[PDB]
RNA sequence: UUCGGGUCUUGUAAUUGGAAUGAGUACAAUGUAAAUACCUUAACGAGGAACAACUGGAGGGCAAGUCUGGUGCCAGCAGCCG
RNA sequence: ACCCACUCGGCACCUUACGAGAAAUCAAAGUCUUUGGGUUCUGGGGGGAGUAUGGUCGCAAGGCUGAAACUUAAAGGAAUUG
RNA sequence: CUCUAACUAUAAAAAUCUCUCUUCUC
């Protein structure tokens, strides 16, 4: 069991929109945008990711559409953040 | 946690190194006097003749 | 044996041998095609100043990972578009975006290098001053 | 350096009898050698410089086994050349056996001239070539004084060979050490196997050493 | 991918290309 | 040999290289002109020949 | 025999002194159409001789570190391999 | 018609290196750094691509002629060991 | 130093596959 991660003012939790070739993946932030994601080293090949996941993404301060991938939550950490409210709870995905 | 801040800070490592500033700093000899200084380091007052000249040593 | 006229009186067919075998190797075609100037935006120009329109980090090839910071640029000799890379890390914080930019040439002449793909351009002088200037904090952008 | 040597190779048993003045009459009736002992008797100061130690590798059923290939090169600047490529698990006794394998493959050459014949001749005495693989080296001989123009590898080669001066030009892929070295060394070993047309005469042959002092050969 | 079957894609982008000239004329 | 290019030229040369003095009294050959081991050009410096002359102890101080 | 002469030579203190002069000044003249500038040359003009040599690099090509601190496939570096 | 022996010409074959090459191997792929018998035609890293266009021939399929922009540090040959 | 002989006969199906590749002088 692993503590959660937060958002420290300069990144942001996402839903996985689709799956996109090459790394790439289309998030559904809950900013209200359709963001673009990128998967970050020590990560690519050490913790896959698929459609309908809840991931912490880094947003570039420079160039706003893209972003990476930081970190993911594997079904227990995103319910208990949309418990607190972390995160809009109108997006709704279960099994 | 996993990332101390958020990436892409464009510059990042140079606002975190610890910054150190250059001690007195003897004048060395510059010109002739630096290359007669360093032909006398290396040739005549040879320290290592042990096989490899192994000349700026790691201190070890 | 080989091939090659070698008669006394055979100058010219065999110099015309040489004539239509020089187009073979890069350097002799690209010379007189004149291709110097059509393509390649840095028109035959070891340096050139262009405007910046935004700032976008370039993946990196395959077996590196890093996200190097580029900035796109519009020159201002011919008009073209092209991304130029941003090197000495303490800079993309300089780049201020529309502001004149001094690109040169990125040592693979006008090829991609290294893990950094889809771009060719380094980046030398910004607001007049240069970024190994900045880098080092030897000088200051005017910011006009 | 225990010199007991027992001599196998009856040549050896003569050189242990002290009977034979130098190489050159060796060299003179194609005399084989086989023992190395030979060799450190007749000259007495060869230098060694080990050229390249190149990591080589095979696949068995578990990992990668790995050897190393000496490539050493003797001589003594006096006109006297060997090369030596062995290959060993330990460095150093690849490197020793390849100083063995040198100094049994010393090699005689035939200093020349430029023009003008000097004092103590110091280039080649003809234009000569060698061949390994693609590795095709051109020895050119050198006007005196011009020093030897040559690749490292082969710069080191003349140094120890002796020749002051000579120019070179190697065609082919000579990034390998092993082929380029093989080569120029065959090629500096071919000027006394090309006729020079100051040598009409035909000699009597004298008669092999080991022909007249076969007696103390095969002590009983 | 075998280059017999690329020609024979390229040669039916060949017809494809050369029906629609045809058709333009 | 012998060609009157050749022996005023070259003549020339050695009669350069002895007022100079870098080429030897006895080596005017033109084929020993040919070698000179570029140490002995340096030999004709000015501190060394002060310092070949005295004056100078430790040349860089005739430096 | 505890030593220990230091028996044979090197450097380390980076402390202390006796000499020299340029770079800058500058009387004057020479230089020049007039001039500065150069060559001289009075008087000045060096102790940290602050009168302070930068530019690149230290895995290989390629001389030079497997010393220390920080970042942790992020920042970047890297002409090619990395 | 056979057998023998000799010769001229062709498809070839066997042994071999004393030559060749990177090697497979070649009696020509030799007589080549000791580079020179006469001659035509091809190729200059790999993709783009034998593709775009321009011709040109064809009723048609297409054939011949034939690049670049751009991208890439390899693609490839031969043999060796698993 | 003379020698030209013996033979058998099967093909069912079987697709896909993640990191992480680096160190030899005495
Ligand atoms: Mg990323
Ligand atoms: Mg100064
Ligand atoms: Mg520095
Ligand atoms: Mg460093
Ligand atoms: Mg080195
Ligand atoms: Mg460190
Ligand atoms: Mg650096
Ligand atoms: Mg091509
Ligand atoms: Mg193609
Ligand atoms: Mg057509
Ligand atoms: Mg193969």
């Amino acid at each position: 069991k692993r503590e959660l991660i937060y958002k420290e003012e300069g990144q942001e939790y996402a839903q996985i929109t689709k799956m996109l070739g090459n790394g790439r993946v289309e998030a559904s932030c809950f900013d209200g945008n359709k963001r673009m994601a990128h998967i970050r080293g020590k990560l690519r090949k050490k913790v896959w990711m698929g459609q309908g996941d809840i991931i912490l993404v880094s947003l570039r301060d420079f160039q706003d559409d893209q972003c990476d991938v930081v970190h993911k939550y594997n079904l227990d950490e995103a319910r208990t953040l949309k418990n607190q409210g972390e995160l809009p709870e109108n997006a709704k995905i279960n099994e | 946690g996993k990332v101390h801040g958020s990436l892409a800070r464009a510059g990042k490592v140079k606002s975190q190194t610890p910054k150190v500033e250059k001690q007195e700093k003897p004048k060395q000899p510059k010109g002739r006097a630096y290359k007669r200084l360093l032909y006398t380091r290396r040739f005549v007052n040879v320290t290592l003749t042990n096989g490899k000249r192994k000349m700026n040593p790691s201190p070890s | 044996g080989k091939g090659k006229p070698r008669g006394l009186n055979s100058a010219r067919k065999l110099r015309v041998h040489r004539r239509n075998n020089r187009w073979a190797e890069t350097t002799y075609k690209k010379r007189l095609l004149g291709t110097a100037f059509k393509s390649s935006p840095f028109g035959g120009s070891s340096h050139a100043k262009g405007i910046v329109l935004e700032k976008i980090g370039i993946e990196s090839k395959q077996p590196n990972s890093a996200i190097r910071k580029c900035v796109r640029v519009q020159l201002i000799k011919n008009g073209k578009k092209v991304t130029a890379f941003v090197p000495n890390d303490g800079c993309l914080n300089f780049v201020d975006e529309n502001d004149e930019v001094l690109l040169a040439g990125f040592g693979r002449k006008g090829k991609a290098k290294g893990d950094i793909p889809g771009v060719r351009f380094k980046v030398v002088k910004v607001s007049g001053v240069s970024l190994l200037a900045l880098w080092k904090e030897k000088k200051e952008k005017p910011r006009s | 350096e225990e010199k007991g040597w027992v001599p196998v190779t009856k040549l050896g048993r003569l050189v242990k009898a002290g009977k034979i003045s130098s190489i050159e009459e060796i060299f003179l009736h194609s005399l084989p050698v086989k023992e190395f002992q030979i060799i450190d008797q007749l000259l007495p100061n060869l230098k060694d410089e080990v050229m390249n130690i190149k990591p080589v590798q095979k696949q068995t059923r578990a990992g990668q086994r790995t050897r190393f290939k000496a490539v050493v090169v003797v001589g003594d600047s006096n006109g006297h050349v060997g090369l030596g490529i062995k290959t060993a698990k330990e460095v150093a006794g690849a490197i020793r056996a390849g100083i063995i394998i040198a100094k049994l493959s010393v090699i005689p050459i035939r200093r020349g001239y430029w023009g003008t014949n000097l004092g103590q001749p110091h280039s080649l005495a003809t234009k000569t070539s060698g061949k390994c693989g693609s590795v095709s080296v051109r020895l050119i001989p050198a006007p005196r004084g011009s020093g030897i123009v040559a690749s490292p590898a082969v710069k080191k080669l003349m140094q120890l060979a002796g020749v002051e001066d000579v120019y070179t030009s190697s065609t082919g892929s000579t990034r390998t050490l092993e082929n380029t070295l093989k080569a120029a060394f065959v090629a500096i070993g071919n000027t006394y196997g090309f006729l020079t047309p100051n040598l009409w005469e035909v000699q009597a042959l004298t008669p092999s050493p080991m022909d007249v002092y076969a007696d103390y050969a095969t002590a009983s | 991918m075998r280059a017999k079957w690329r020609k024979k894609r390229t040669r039916r982008l060949k017809r494809k290309r050369r029906k629609v000239r045809a058709r333009s004329k | 040999e012998k060609d009157p290019k050749r022996l005023f030229e070259g003549n020339a040369l050695i009669r350069r290289l002895v007022r100079i003095g870098v080429l030897s009294e006895d080596k005017k050959k033109l084929d020993y002109v040919l070698a000179l081991k570029v140490e002995d050009f340096l030999e004709r410096r000015l501190q060394t020949q002060v310092y070949k002359l005295g004056l100078a102890k430790s040349v860089h101080h005739a430096r």
